[PDB]
């Protein structure tokens, strides 16, 4: 999954 | 916040938007204080608003 | 035959084709849609019922609770249209929905409820449409313009061979729903299918097939056909179908049953296929190398151990054949591939597909849709099931389902609104078929693929959005633990729904300000189709193919009338007879042509039904019974047009006007104009300002009455009768006996709009056109609105025009105007402006409206009363104080010299600041109305009390003198009833009037009628009482002003603007022009009788622009005015009525085989005289759009007067008296005054207010702003050597703060020298670059 998206909320959820 | 839920509980009890006189006898405070609360400036308009 | 409103002035029709279908109600596109919106529909199909049934019932999370819908109703509006236009609020009706909350019982699937609570909850107010299709939203009238968008469904576009070097067409499919995601399919240059969702990253197309729970064998079963090989103990014989061999060349001998058919190296010809079919060959013997590349179909496993011999979709070879030979398998199924007819695209896509299971495909879909988070099984399943297969997040339409089934050639037109496996499979199959070679790609500009939304549909969509917004909160509230014995009113907030509806109606791209400077402007704004808006293309991303005019626009969308500029072809206008389908597709009427005759029955055909039939032309002659008089006629069959036999035609056009809109059907001689000039004339005809006196079009079309009546400017009689009382502001009609209901007293009262302002600050005024004691009938006009004359549209004035060059005063497009045109007030217009003066509550104290203004003399306060407001009727010029207002201010903190001056002169300062309202500089009007609004906590000044007394007196007076008229009519009805059946000649007037309604009669219904009249009278009395109390309580009540403002004073000024050089005038044929001189009367060219011309126009504008329609309009106007002058001469000599009859009949009998027989011998010798008095300023002439008057008829009309048939007369010079060397074209042309007046364009500035961040002047003429000296002007000054002019342009005149004050002081000190400095914008730029991490600095 690292690193596909920027989305700093999605990273927190992950 | 209290004034925003009292004036919306009287929307569905009267059928139309109330008046600052009627909130005064409902919120138990003088009309002058309610006029001050309603005169609080909201979030300012962005200067990049297309006009 | 002729109506009483049309016997006054009959327009002479030159059209020759008889009309079959009369022009429909023009504003029926705006009125039917909103009628469908707010309408109690027993079936949940249209409007609010559909939204309520598609959202409710709301059920909690299995918590044995449910909120369900019962009914709804629209309440009475608080204020009507006029009151809400005055106050400044929305005209709307309160929506009051009746709900029902039910609580179930535990341990029951659908068991009996324990308690029910049925309550009516108010949820928002929805704005209401007026009688004309407009909305009053914040006091202003707005129009919700219709939208032309792509219909939902599946559209198989292509790529046209571009975007690739080799030039391959990459066919693609796309499923568009009303609400949901986009399931695009496509091809890559390698012929592999792909699918992308929401225009995201591209994925192989078999991933979605696997996600739909399909194996590889099932996919190969769906998208391919089998080739059954067999092991017949030797050589691997296979079953053969002869059709499979088409387009093939076998390198061996195709020999079956020992019979040679195709030799070595021979192509399998059609004759070979026929021979094989005749011999009925079903089994052949093939070489073992024939399977060297054939792809197997299914999974063949070993019989002994179960190991995988060959998986599905894998090409067989010799070793694989051997491994399946001794294993025990005899039937071998292989795919049918080809290169021309049956391509193997799905097989290759499977070979590129990374996944191999349903869960892997779902995980790949999840990683494409939501990248960067770990995918769960149930999360991926939920995402896929909520993409296209959920009723909430996806809905195609009814229209989408119909188009989806039509495109796939199904038989049903209705079905589920969500996709299924069959739909996706069928779309993929049809895309593959189009790739193979059969099938055609769609065109997205066809009007069978584009759909029309309107006010009702868009309003319903926004209401449904609000409903789901409130259903989220309702579902959260029911599950929140509480039981709670609550009513169905504590869960619903009316602010989401009302906010959504207000957002749509007030702030939207399709909800725009109405154009109100004409009846034509309003009518053509309401009948407007726009490709833009929420859900359509933009002005920048739109190409060339949506702007073009398609062959399917014929009869549905006007080709010429479109705005020229950034959006040309995006703001189209509806045609005259065009309608809208049940689904929203434009359709146009055609009349059925049976076996050999053209019947009168009319069928409406959409753009897809139109292509199947062959449709004749309206310019086709019929032999008085139906048959085409020719042997073959010209028609259009499938887009293209050619000549067809008269036995082949299926339909015929209804009219010659059906191709053009209602603005382009008002141009006489349109077929002689160039299309560019016709477009310009159509677009300029709706900018014309209504003048002081509407004249009439002397050369019209016959579409004027339709535009004037089908709009809302006139006053049209609802029922027939006799005019009982006329006045400048009221008409009272006494209805006929046969048009009255049995109970009511039949009188109609029409109150006229007098001197109100429109959106464009023009004047709206209705003046009656009937007289006292005059018969009217239903549909006759009673008053004329702006730009209307006796019920006809009259946009401008028709004036004598000469086409000649006159000393360079009409050089490029300029116009030379006589002084009689400005003396007679032909182009004088009235403009009304609204000026407001708000008194707010500042921090230092409130602002007052006193007349005691400091620093002003007694001369300035002469037009103000004791209350500080201007009088009504006062003539105020620029700078005069209208409303005197003073604001408190702090401490001045004056300079040492100022305080020395104060000490010397002893004049102390004033603590208040003069902030009074004053007339804008340049305008000079008359105050016609003052309105005062006061907050409900503030004492009213004497002026507001006087206004209130006037309003209360007027309300009581109006109600009293409507009740007087109604009572008088009712008592006259009673008296007329009492004459028959109980006759009383003079036994009635002695007793009082009140006792006439309580007298007895026989045992019939006449006593019931007398009692019904008495009951009606009592109801009228009590209605007057209740209306008077309501009006009093509504007048005396306070106003709901904005927070902060104490009172508002509004002043209305009426300005009469005469014509002057610089004003823009035009005609109906795209011939615009700015007038340049106002010539004296004795300087204008004059003919043999001394009559000067009014307008001199340049002949050079005609040949280069090809608007020849104006020359013919000039000649026909000359002929019409000649007939009028002959009638006027006969009327001035008061000869006789027989002479008038003879001449007017001879004038109405021209010309060559026209319709409109008049038969003037049935007139009554007093209707002849009114007609002749109305025809003494010129006989009006109707020239239809493409039917028209031939020039031979114009010559005949010119002969019928005494004018030369050349159209040209000998003209003399007013200044020298010498005739011009050649005859010049004189005649009458209908001129218009466009709304581009020069006193709204002129601006000038020296020093004013400067901006805030960049200290530069502001924008033009609203805040006294400067002219932009942009980059191209800087290049122009650099192309010269003007280095000092440029430097003063960009430093001292604009931006340098110290330098501009220094320059002003230098100029007023007589020294012209600049001290430039550096602009403030560069300092702003340095600070903004420096407030990044970058260090920019000036160094020396
Ligand atoms: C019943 C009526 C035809 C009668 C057969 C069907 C056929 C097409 C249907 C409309 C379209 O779907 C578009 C649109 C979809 C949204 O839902 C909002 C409503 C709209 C207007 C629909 C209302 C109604 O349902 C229509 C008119
Ligand atoms: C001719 C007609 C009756 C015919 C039988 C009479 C009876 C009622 C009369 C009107 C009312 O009085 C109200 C009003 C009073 C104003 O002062 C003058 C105008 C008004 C419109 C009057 C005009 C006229 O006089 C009316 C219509």
């Amino acid at each position: 999954e690292i690193g596909r998206t920027t989305d700093p909320v999605r990273m927190y959820m992950r | 916040n209290k004034l925003n839920r009292i004036s919306r509980q009287m929307l569905q009890e009267m059928g139309r938007e109330p008046t600052p006189e009627e909130l005064a006898e409902r919120m138990l405070m003088p009309e002058d204080k309610i006029r001050k609360v309603l005169k609080i400036a909201k979030e300012p308009i962005s200067m990049e608003t297309p006009i | 035959v002729y109506s009483y409103t049309e016997k006054k002035r009959i327009r002479k029709d030159f059209g020759k084709r008889p009309q079959v279908l009369d022009v429909p109600y023009l504003l029926s596109i705006q009125l039917d849609s909103f009628q469908k919106f707010i309408e109690q529909d027993p079936e949940g199909q249209y409007g609010l019922e559909a939204a309520f049934r598609s959202v409710f019932p709301i059920q909690s999370y299995s918590g044995n609770s449910e909120l369900q819908y019962v009914s709804y109703r629209l309440g009475e509006p608080v204020f009507d249209v006029q009151e809400c236009q005055i106050r400044g609020v929305t005209y709307s009706a309160p929506l009051r929905v009746k709900l029902r909350l039910v609580i179930y019982e535990r341990e029951a699937p659908e068991g009996t409820v324990k308690d029910i609570k049925e309550q009516e909850v108010y949820m928002g107010e929805i704005p209401l449409m007026t009688d004309n299709g407009t909305f009053v939203i914040n006091g202003t009238e707005r129009v919700i313009v219709s939208q032309l968008h792509r219909s939902p469904g599946v559209f198989f576009d292509s790529d046209k061979g571009k975007t690739h070097s080799s030039g391959k067409v990459l066919y693609n499919a796309r499923i568009i729903p009303y609400r949901g995601s986009w399931l695009d399919f496509e091809f890559d240059p390698k012929d592999n299918l792909f699918v992308r969702i929401d225009r995201r990253r591209k994925l192989p197309a078999t991933i979605i097939l696997r996600a739909l729970n399909y194996t590889t064998e099932q996919i190969l079963d769906l998208f391919f056909e089998k080739v059954i090989f067999e092991i017949r103990d030797n050589k691997l014989q296979m079953e053969l179908v002869p059709e499979r061999l088409r387009g093939e060349t076998a390198s061996f001998d195709i020999e079956a049953n020992g019979k040679v058919y195709v030799e070595k190296g021979r192509r399998i010809t059609a004759r070979h296929i026929r021979q094989l079919e005749k011999d009925d060959v079903k089994l052949i013997e093939v070489p073992v190398e024939y399977i060297a590349g054939k792809v197997v179909a299914k999974d063949y496993i070993d019989e002994s151990t179960g190991e995988l011999i060959c998986a599905a979709n894998m090409e067989l070879s010799l070793d694989l054949l051997a491994k399946l030979s001794q294993s025990g398998h005899k039937r071998i199924e292989t795919l049918f591939t080809n290169d021309l007819d049956h391509g193997p695209y799905i097989s290759e896509t499977l070979r590129v597909d990374p996944t191999n299971d349903r869960l892997s495909a779902l995980v790949e879909i999840y990683r494409m849709m939501r990248p960067g988070e770990p995918p769960t099984r149930e999360a991926a399943e939920s995402l896929f099931e909520n993409l296209f297969f959920s009723e909430d997040r996806y809905d195609l339409s009814a229209v989408g389902r119909m188009k989806f089934n039509r495109s796939l050639l199904r038989e049903e037109i209705e079905g589920s609104g969500i996709l299924s496996k069959d739909d996706i499979i069928d779309v993929m199959k049809k895309l593959i078929d189009i790739r193979n070679g059969k099938g055609e790609v769609d065109d997205i500009d066809h009007l069978g693929n584009r759909r029309i939304r309107s006010v009702g549909e868009m309003a319903e969509n926004q209401f449904r959005v609000g409903l789901v917004r409130v259903e989220r909160a309702v579902k959260e509230r029911l599950s929140l633990g509480d039981l709670d014995t609550l009513m169905p009113q504590d869960m619903i907030n009316a602010k989401p729904i009302s906010a959504a509806v207000k957002e749509f109606f007030g702030s939207s791209q399709l909800s725009q300000f109405m154009d109100q400077n004409n009846p034509l402007s309003e009518i053509t704004h309401k009948r407007r189709i726009s490709a833009l808006g929420p859900g359509g293309l933009t002005r920048e991303r739109a190409g060339f193919e949506v702007r073009d005019v398609h062959p399917t626009h014929y009869g549905r969308v006007c080709p010429i009338e479109t705005p020229e500029g950034p959006n040309i072809g995006l703001i189209n206008s509806l045609s005259v007879y065009a309608q809208t389908n049940e689904y929203g597709f434009l359709e146009t009427p055609y009349r059925k042509v049976t076996d050999g005759v053209v019947t009168d029955e009319i069928h409406y055909l959409s753009a897809i039904e139109e292509g199947n039939y062959v449709i004749a032309q309206a310019n086709s002659n019929l032999d008085e019974e139906g048959h085409f008089v020719e042997d073959l006629v010209t028609c259009r069959s499938k887009g293209e047009s050619s000549l067809f036999s008269r036995d082949q035609v299926d339909y015929m056009d209804v009219s010659t006007q059906q191709v053009v809109s209602v603005g382009a059907s008002l141009i006489p001689f349109l077929e002689h104009d160039d299309a560019n000039r016709a477009l310009m004339g159509a677009n300029m005809q709706r900018q014309a300002v209504p003048t002081l006196r509407a004249d009439k079009p002397l050369v019209g079309t016959g579409m004027e009455r339709a535009v004037a009546v089908d709009s809302g400017v006139t006053a049209v009689a609802k029922r027939g009768g006799v005019v009982q009382y006329v006045d400048a502001s009221r008409i009272v009609i006494k209805v006929n006996e046969d048009e009255m209901y049995p109970g009511e007293a039949g009188i109609d009262i029409y109150n006229l709009t007098k001197y109100t302002r429109s959106n464009q600050n023009t004047c709206i005024n209705q003046m009656p056109c009937v007289s006292l004691g005059e018969p009217v009938e239903r549909g006759d006009v009673l008053a004329d609105g702006p730009s209307t004359d006796l019920g006809e549209l009259a946009l401008g004035q028709n004036m004598r025009v000469a086409f000649m060059p006159w000393n360079g005063y009409n050089f490029e497009d300029s116009i030379l105007v006589s002084e009689r045109v400005v003396q007679e007030d032909r182009f004088t217009t009235i403009h009304i402006q609204e000026l407001a003066c708000v008194s707010r509550d500042t921090k230092l104290g409130p602002e007052e409206i006193t007349a005691d203004i400091p620093n002003v003399g007694e001369a300035a306060l002469s037009k103000l009363d004791e209350s500080g407001i201007v009088y009504i009727g006062a003539e105020v010029t620029g700078g005069d104080i209208l409303v005197g207002k003073v604001t408190p201010k702090g401490e001045t903190q004056l300079t040492p010299e100022e305080k020395l001056l104060r000490a010397i002169f002893g004049e102390k300062a004033s603590d208040v600041k003069d902030s009074s309202l004053r007339v804008p500089n340049g305008v000079s009007g008359t105050v016609i109305d003052v309105q005062v609004f006061t907050r409900d906590g503030v004492e009213k000044d004497k002026r507001a009390l006087e206004i209130e007394e006037m309003q209360l007196k007027q309300a009581k007076k109006d109600l009293s003198e409507e009740l007087q008229i109604l009572e008088a009519g009712l008592f006259s009805r009673i008296r007329a009833v009492l004459v028959a059946g109980g006759v009383e000649a003079e036994k009635l007037d002695k007793l009082p009037r009140d006792r006439w309604l309580e007298l007895g009669l026989t045992d019939e219904e006449k006593q019931n009628q007398l009692e019904q009249l008495a009951e009606q009278y009592d109801e009228l009395k009590h209605e007057f009482e209740k209306k008077l109390e309501a009006k009093r309580r509504k007048i005396t009540q306070g106003d709901d002003l904005a927070p902060g403002v104490l009172k508002i004073v509004k002043v209305y000024l009426a300005v009469k603007r005469r014509i002057q050089p610089g004003d823009k005038m035009a005609g109906r044929h795209g011939n615009k022009g700015v007038i340049s001189k106002i010539n004296p009367i004795e300087d204008m060219p004059y003919d043999e009788n001394g009559t000067p011309v009014d307008i001199v126009l340049n002949p050079l504008g005609v040949p280069s622009r090809m608007n020849i329609g104006q020359i013919l309009e000039t000649h026909l106007g000359m002929a019409a005015k000649g007939i009028g002058d002959k009638i006027n001469a006969m009327l001035k000599q008061q000869q006789e009525v027989a002479k008038l009859r003879e001449f007017i009949q001879r004038a109405y009998d021209l010309g060559a085989d026209v319709r409109q027989k008049v038969d003037l011998s049935t007139f009554s010798d007093e209707e002849v005289m009114r007609l002749a008095e109305n025809l003494r300023k010129g006989m009006p002439i109707a020239t239809p759009v493409f039917d028209g008057a031939k020039e031979a008829e114009i010559k005949e009309l010119l002969k019928l007067g005494d004018l030369p048939t050349s159209g040209q007369i000998r003209l003399y010079d007013g200044r020298t008296g010498e005739q011009f060397e050649r005859p010049v074209t004189v005649g009458y042309m209908y001129m218009l005054k466009l709304n581009h007046l020069v006193d709204d364009k002129m601006h000038a500035r020296s020093t004013g207010s400067y901006s805030l961040v960049t200290q530069q002047p502001l924008g033009g003429k609203a805040q006294f702003g400067g002219q932009r000296f942009g980059e191209m002007e800087v290049w122009a000054l650099e192309a010269y050597g003007a280095a000092y002019t440029l430097q003063e342009m960009l430093t001292v005149k604009s931006d340098d703060v110290n330098g501009r004050t220094k320059m002003y002081k230098n100029i007023v000190d007589g020294n012209h020298q600049m001290e430039p400095g550096m602009p403030e914008s560069f300092n702003v730029l340095l600070k903004e670059i420096r407030s990044l991490g970058i260090n920019i600095e000036l160094e020396d």
